[PDB]
């Protein structure tokens, strides 16, 4: 219903329900690797550097929330890449155009994970699962309600792992009179020593339902801890054996609706969220290693990379405030307000205000076509120290900024025939300027240059047939996509001209076209067959250089970013096996990406290029289930035929890995 | 804790790294403040190093009572600062004796038994830029070392801590173990201008990266380039600003480091280019009997990382390192020519040898060229390259890691690095 609801919606939003998930080993990150257009990169291991992309768009310009709270500033103890898919009653995906009450700043797009908030009178879930590399991840959730109208819910979950896989690299030989060298000719198959990670999470919520004053009442606490250990630096042959990071977060949050407020028809929420933040990073070995494990001494020098034993806090919070009113089911208005402050400062703060306000309007005067217009507006205040001196480090004055602007767009949807709906979308997005872009000089003259905020234009066509044919059951879409993107703000070369320059400028533009082909087959209850398919360009568009010469790559592929890849997936179901209510699932999956290269295709002789190679893989999972989810038994083998996988350039992943699973629920 | 030196070789013919036990820098010069090696300096079978202090660290501040604290007001009481320039609390930042200059003789590449030589006419002798360090001690053709100084702690915020030394040359004779009775006021010759960096040409002829403007700490207004001739006016030094450059307005930057050769020198240089016009960079070669520019070879890239030359068994080639960056990263590419004085080279069109860019690019005679790069980075080892048997770049086999460096030179069969760390004695 609600997946269905968000996927006939006239924007080009695609919904997954994560409860058809909850009997795999999957986080939020591998459900989401499903989507059209949507990319993980990850550096290989339980809890490693994930970089999602979608349709290009990567890190800052993709925002992630959960119920509609943004997550920029929360820690790393708790990620996408770490919390469990039970966490999840689905998810949603808003590629290029995003609806209003979400207030955000995203050129690329949003992805809003929504839990379970119709939970019954009692409940209790139970998972372990244990796997190939040391592996431990358990999770637990169990809550109730009484009559009198009192409702709590408990979350809990751990992860961890020692990620000791074995890859293939040049290792550094450490010779008999003293020296050392890493023989590039000569590859070892060596096991990874010093990559152990583990992560603890707890949620905790209480509150009120249905009352006369609110529908919903809560406030609730989570504490997130994270331990991670640093195998590797960017590229592979640099390794690592002391080096470890640490952190943890804690975040109060505060939540009120109600419906039919004042008047009939208005519903309001309100949300308050306060996040502290605490980081430690610590590199303070007095040896060198090898990919033997092997130690040999570094002669007096503290720091294997860097010596440093770097203590961070920080803390930011939030609130956001969102109206819905309708006049039948022809008009439908909704207004929304986000704050969001954040203080970096571990006399001057360095503080970062944003505010973003939207308003949307949606007439559907029949169940043909609907027609939806918003509007927002952006508005950012920083402030940093800045000085004012010979060299700048002795006197400081406070330096104020102010950036505001109005985005707008409209999504439109038509059924042609009784299955067939065609969509079309458009939005003017933005990103605003950081203050560290912004105040990174941290001079006074500087400062007052400004940065304006990236900009990009969005449109968006949809084609969709859905059919049932008696027992056989198909489903088609295509979609184009058509991005350009402008007033990127990139590093500033570096000169000795005349005229002095700050670190970071409005330059850079890139135009994105590309298409995608999704299908899902079923027939009966017992045989499911799917796949989506991706292909776009993505064009460097300056023409010229920043001191005013033709661009050698103008014109030409974006480096460093995969832009053709699939997915498939057949599944065979079993129904009443051995006893009615018991069910037997046999799943199949694979991954395909197209190679690319690590800097421009236009430069430099291939045979000296670092490339990406093409990769395909395969995976495999059984599940058994008794007395209708009850009692669960999974069996899954990722990379079943041990293939050499690499998101980043020379960052190899796991091969071959078995995994198992065992799941409880009961409720009433 | 204490400060300590910091030195790795890079054996070129056997292809091995070594790094040699810390040595103690605190209290080097004698006055309890630690310090930094500028330049490494081979002359006479000798090794010629600029020690330029640091100020005193935590250790050196707190050393028997505040003992080496002259400026009690000057240490700092709170932990703050930018990262790149970040301080600790109790440690005393930049020098408090700015009015000297001290020169470090070494005898091998063991560097053992250092014989310290001061001077008072000069400041600390180093080019800076920020966060680098350029070598201004160089050696002249009949092995007489010259220590340039420009003065750059004329822009320190404290007045204690500021100099009153104007830019300035000093000598020390060939086989000799102090300085002489030559002097230069380079402030005296050039209009009270200093200078960003300098290097040797050929014989007693240098060439100085003079600002356009005053000294500060980004390098800004460092357009313009002289020949300054040490023994012109009867051993007095003499100063020519170089014609048939760019015009100031006109130039982004200059290469690192130029290639000497036959008596003249080979710069790259930056443009920026008017609407309309074609300017790309270029490399233009400097005579300094003239004391004349030329435009050579055009290099169509955003910058020019290293000029040399690479020969193997009957073939030879020069060697361009041009940098291309766009989309907010950026590679470099190895481009042979047959000349530096005609023509034009790119890396379009899947031309050159690509690599990563490194920190370092230093030629080994003819021989190697090496691409020095400590841990972090896109690809944080150190590489080297030759000419293959039948005329084309190859990259050498062994690879190696490396501390982070703030000076680099070449003593006999050895690649220097060195740098000031943090070490237990």
């Amino acid at each position: 219903s609600a997946v269905s609801r968000v996927n006939k919606s006239a924007f080009n939003a695609v919904a997954i329900d994560a409860k058809g998930l909850h009997n795999s080993t999957q986080n939020l990150s591998d459900a989401l690797a499903k989507v059209p257009g949507l990319k993980l990169r990850e550096a290989g291991g339980v809890g490693s550097d994930m970089i999602l992309s979608l349709d290009g768009f990567s890190g800052k310009h993709v925002k992630l929330f959960i119920d509609g709270v943004p997550q920029e500033g929360v820690g790393s103890s708790f990620g996408l890449n770490n919390i469990p898919i039970n966490f999840a009653d689905r998810i949603e995906v808003y590629r290029g155009v995003v609806p209003v009450g979400f207030g955000t700043d995203a050129l690329g797009g949003v992805i809003n994970i929504v839990t379970n908030k119709n939970r019954k009178n009692w409940f209790l879930d139970a998972s372990y699962s244990y796997g190939s590399f040391n592996t431990h991840k358990s999770y637990v959730n169990f809550g109730q309600t009484f009559k009198n109208g009192l409702t709590y819910e408990i979350n809990a979950f751990q992860n961890y792992s020692d990620n000791s896989y074995y890859v293939d690299t040049p290792v550094e030989e450490f010779y008999e009179g003293g020296g050392s060298a890493i023989n590039t000719d000569k590859v070892e198959h060596v096991k990874r020593f010093h990559d152990n990670y583990h992560n603890e999470a707890v949620v905790g919520k209480v509150g009120l339902v249905d009352k006369k004053w609110a529908d919903r009442l809560m406030i609730g606490l989570t504490y997130s801890r994270m331990y991670k250990e640093i195998q590797t630096g960017v590229v592979q042959k640099v390794v690592f054996g002391e080096k470890y990071r640490k952190g943890n977060s804690l975040m109060p949050s505060l939540e009120y609706r109600k419906r039919n407020l004042f008047v009939r028809n208005l519903d309001v929420a309100f949300t308050a969220n306060y996040n502290r933040n605490f980081t430690n990073n610590v590199d303070t070995a007095t040896y060198r290693f090898n990919w033997l494990g092997e130690k040999t001494s570094l002669k007096g020098r503290k720091g294997e990379q860097s010596y440093q034993d770097m203590k961070s806090d920080n803390d930011n919070w939030n609130a956001t405030f969102t109206a819905n009113y309708h006049i039948g089911t022809a008009h439908t208005f909704v207004l929304n307000h986000v704050l969001n402050t954040f203080h970096r400062e571990n006399a001057i703060a360095k503080v970062t205000r944003k505010n973003i306000t939207g308003f949307s309007y949606r007439l559907m005067p029949s169940e043909h076509w609907n027609l939806s217009v918003f509007g927002k507006y952006y508005n950012q205040y920083n402030a940093g120290p800045v000085s004012a001196s010979t060299s700048g480090t002795s006197n400081y004055v406070r330096l104020t900024n102010n950036v505001s602007s109005v985005g707008y767009g409209a999504a439109g949807t038509y059924f042609i025939l009784s299955g067939l709906q065609a969509k079309l979308s458009y939005e003017k997005a933005y990103r605003l300027p950081t203050n560290e872009e912004l105040f990174g000089d941290e001079d006074l003259e500087l400062g007052k240059i400004g940065l304006n905020p990236e900009k990009s234009d969005n449109l968006n066509f949809n084609l969709s047939y859905n059919r049932q044919l008696g027992k056989h059951g198909l489903y088609v879409e295509t979609g184009l996509i058509y991005r350009n993107t402008s007033d990127y703000i990139y590093r500033s070369i570096e000169t000795t001209s005349n005229r002095s320059y700050g670190s970071y400028s409005n330059y850079g533009s890139v135009e994105t076209k590309g298409y995608h082909i999704s299908a899902r087959y079923n027939y009966s209850c017992w045989v499911s067959i799917g796949g989506n398919f991706t292909q776009m360009d993505v064009r460097d568009n300056v023409e010229k250089t920043q001191t005013g010469q033709e661009s050698l790559t103008y014109g030409a592929r974006m480096p460093n970013l995969p832009y053709r890849f699939a997915n498939s997936d057949i599944s065979f179901f079993w129904r009443n096996l051995w006893k009615k209510g018991n069910t037997l699932t046999v799943t199949y999956d694979n991954m395909y990406v197209h190679g690319f290269p690590l800097y421009s295709e236009a430069l430099g002789a291939v045979e000296t290029k670092d490339i990406v190679p093409t990769q395909f893989s395969h995976n495999l999972g059984i599940t058994y289930s008794l007395k209708n989810g009850r009692y669960n038994v999974s069996f899954e083998c990722k990379n079943f035929t041990d293939e050499k996988l690499y998101d980043n350039f020379s960052l190899q992943k796991a091969g071959r890995a078995f995994y198992g699973k065992v799941r409880v629920y009961f409720g009433g | 804790v204490q400060k300590g030196i910091a030195i790795t070789y890079l054996h070129v013919t056997d292809q091995i790294m070594k790094n040699r036990d810390v040595i103690r820098g605190e209290n080097f010069l004698g006055n309890g403040e630690y310090v930094t090696f500028a330049g490494i300096l081979e002359a006479n079978n000798k090794i010629y190093t600029a020690p330029i202090p640091m100020g005193l660290s935590v250790y050196g501040s707190a050393f028997e009572d505040g003992k080496w604290v002259k400026y009690p007001e000057l240490v700092k009481t709170e932990d703050g600062g930018s990262n790149s320039s970040s301080y600790e609390k109790g440690e005393l930042q930049w020098t408090q004796y700015p009015n000297e200059a001290w020169v470090a003789i070494y005898n091998d590449e063991n560097f053992n038994n250092p014989t310290l030589i001061r001077t008072d006419k000069i400041s600390y002798a180093c080019g800076r830029m920020r966060s680098q360090y350029y070598q201004t001690i160089w050696a002249a053709d009949n092995g007489d070392v010259y220590v340039f100084s420009p003065s750059y702690a004329k822009i320190m915020d404290a007045d204690v801590q500021k100099t009153n030394l104007p830019a300035g040359v000093v000598r020390i004779k060939a086989g000799a173990t102090d300085f002489d009775s030559y002097y230069c006021n380079l402030e005296e010759l050039s209009g009270g201008k200093s200078f960003l960096r300098c290097w040797h040409i050929t014989g007693d002829y240098f060439l100085l990266q003079m600002y356009t403007g005053e000294i500060n700490s980004r390098g800004t207004g460092a357009t313009r380039m002289a020949v300054f001739k040490a023994t012109g006016n009867g051993d007095k030094g003499e100063l020519y600003y170089v014609d048939g450059l760019p015009e100031p307005d006109r130039i982004s930057s200059f290469s690192g480091t130029p290639f000497c050769e036959n008596g003249v020198a080979y710069v790259g240089v930056i443009p920026i280019t008017a609407d309309g016009e074609t300017n790309h960079p270029a490399i233009y070669k400097i005579d300094p009997v003239t004391h004349t520019a030329t435009k050579g070879l055009t290099v169509n890239a955003t910058g020019i990382t290293a000029i040399g030359r690479l020969a193997k068994d009957s073939h030879s080639t020069y060697v361009v390192s041009a940098t291309v960056t766009s989309a907010n990263s950026t590679a470099n590419y190895l481009l042979a020519t047959s000349t530096l004085e005609s023509g034009s080279v790119t890396p379009g069109n899947n031309n050159g040898f690509e690599t990563a860019t490194g920190t370092a690019w230093i030629f080994y005679k003819d021989q190697y060229l090496y691409r020095l790069q400590y841990n972090q980075g896109n690809e944080g080892v150190t590489t080297a390259y030759e000419l293959n048997t039948n005329g084309g770049i190859a990259k050498r086999s062994n690879e190696y890691t490396i501390t982070r460096f703030t000076t680099y030179g070449i003593f006999g069969e050895n690649i220097i690095s060195s740098s000031a760390v943090d070490a237990t004695f």
